[PDB]
RNA sequence: GCGGCCCCCUGGACGAAGACUGACGCUCAGGUGCGAAAGCGUGGGGAGCAAACAGGAUUAGAUACCCUGGUAGUCCACGCCGUAAACGAUGUCGACUUGGAGGUUGUGCCCUUGAGGCGUGGCUUCCGGAGCUAACGCGUUAAGUCGACCGCCUGGGGAGUACGGCCGCAAGGUUAAAACUCAAAUGAAAUGACGGGGGCCCGCACAAGCGGUGGAGCAUGUGGUUUAAUUCGAUGCAACGCG
């Protein structure tokens, strides 16, 4: 219902996990998934396998609105950012550009410092 | 701090970034200011080679 | 194993065919230094494969070698604790030798009464990629297609 | 000790050549002043933070860090507190004595005309002579050659401990002993196994295959047994067809 065929994709990257989400231009999301939902419990979540499999799982879940192009909203410096883009460029979507929107806070608050290592 | 590379590597190979980490400056700035310590780059490695 | 060199060594062929390929087949089919019986079973297998195939014996041999031919493999290094292997195109001489030894082991996987009969039947049904070693080739191929994720 | 940007009050330093007063200086025992962060008192404020505590894993053994939460306190306005590795481990003020490549600051007459010639100054870097230095090293900003002062030292523990007098609201801070005990406590120096903390080459040891047997049947000798004893010894790559 109400096929869009255009939108932007938000990508999250973290040391402990990674998730992929998809929305439209104005910003009402349509897809949601966790790489841990595809299994791989433990440190293997950081491996590209879970990220990529969650990528095609979300892509299959979102075919129903019929999209053809998307945009890369990547977040976080975590390992990855490579499985998702090159799994979605051939999943039935064509990329448009790339961005860097990972925050760089201007020395606002004290970071968690109790951590030795 | 950023990665935008391709499929093949997927594991480690960022030990060059470990060398470029410069653990001194990060371990110095994460915990308090010193104003006399980051000098370790000079004046104590070349100037203290005592035999 | 680190300073030595490779001289491309070559040993006694069979004078009837006079081919280095058939030379290496017969010389690896050797066991414990056995010449008469080993070559006798080799010729028995060759004549039987020609009889069953019906086509020319040498071209059927080449077709069988092409059927058993694998493409790629990797080497275990144990670098990071997980499977971290760079897929290297194996040496053509080493690839040929590995194909030879896979054929020989496929022949060896039985325990039949008569060595000549067993050898003839298995190589003959392996000549058309439907025998014994082609399963090993497929398994080796399955070992590939997934080691390129890490390079 | 000082870091967004705007405005107002305000402190020192230095340069250019000009006039001007005419030893008006230096150093400072008691004494006033300033003095990071933790603390205490009045209130105000509370985003994240995290002493004490709350729960899980943790091993020979955690009231240790690792993780999840979580008050004082870090913030503001007034007052108290006078200590630190408050170290350049080098008290202040003057006059002299061989050298080098810089950072930076304003004027000289040119020749910015290019980023070159006067440092004629100030503050700072890093190497390195004569000379000192027990040695490491200091080395025109001296640990050199001299002068004026001050403050401080006489072996380590007992100890910046105890009484006593001051300072404070408390926690406490300054001034400073003895009895007894020891043959020492201590600096610099590569002088070596130590390279378990880092670099570099070497070996069927590793990157491949064939056999063996801890899988069955038989001798072997000890550490050894069932008997009359079951000789001297073979108990780490130095136990086996060995003496």
């Amino acid at each position: 219902r109400k096929q869009v065929s255009d939108g932007v994709a938000h990508i999250h990257a973290s040391f402990n996990n990674t998730i992929v989400t998809i929305t439209d231009r104005q910003g009402n999301a349509l897809g949601w998934a966790t790489a841990g939902g595809s299994g791989f419990r433990g440190s293997r979540k950081s491996t590209p396998f879970a990220a990529q499999v969650a990528a095609e799982r979300c892509a299959d879940a979102v075919k129903e609105y019929g999209i053809k192009n998307l945009e890369v909203m990547v977040k976080g410096p975590g390992p990855g950012r490579e499985s998702t883009i090159r799994a979605l460029n051939a999943a039935g979507f064509r990329i448009t550009n790339i961005t860097d929107v990972t925050p760089i806070p201007h020395n606002g608050c004290r970071p968690p410092k109790k951590r030795r290592v | 701090i950023k990665v935008r590379e391709n499929e093949p590597f997927d594991v480690a190979l960022r030990r060059f970034k470990r060398s470029c980490e410069k653990a001194g400056v990060l371990a110095e700035v994460r915990r308090r200011e010193f104003y006399e310590k980051p000098t370790t780059e000079r004046k104590r490695a070349k100037a203290s080679a005592v035999k | 194993p680190r300073r030595r060199v490779i001289g491309q060594r070559k040993i006694l062929p069979d004078p009837k065919f006079g081919s280095e390929l058939l030379a290496k087949f017969v010389n690896i089919l050797m066991v414990d230094g056995k010449k008469s019986t080993a070559e006798s079973i080799v010729y028995s297998a060759l004549e039987t494969l020609a009889q069953r195939s019906g086509k020319s014996e040498l071209e059927a041999f080449e077709v069988a070698l092409e059927n058993v031919r694998p493409t790629v493999e990797v080497k275990s290094r144990r670098v990071g604790g997980s499977t971290y292997q760079v897929p290297v195109e194996v040496r053509p001489v080493r690839r040929n030798a590995l194909a030879m030894r896979w054929i020989v082991e496929a022949a060896r996987k039985r325990g039949d009464k008569s060595m000549a009969l067993r050898l003839a039947n298995e190589l003959s049904d392996a000549a058309e990629n439907k025998g014994t070693a082609v399963k090993k080739r497929e398994d080796v191929h399955r070992m590939a297609e997934a080691n390129k994720a890490f390079a």
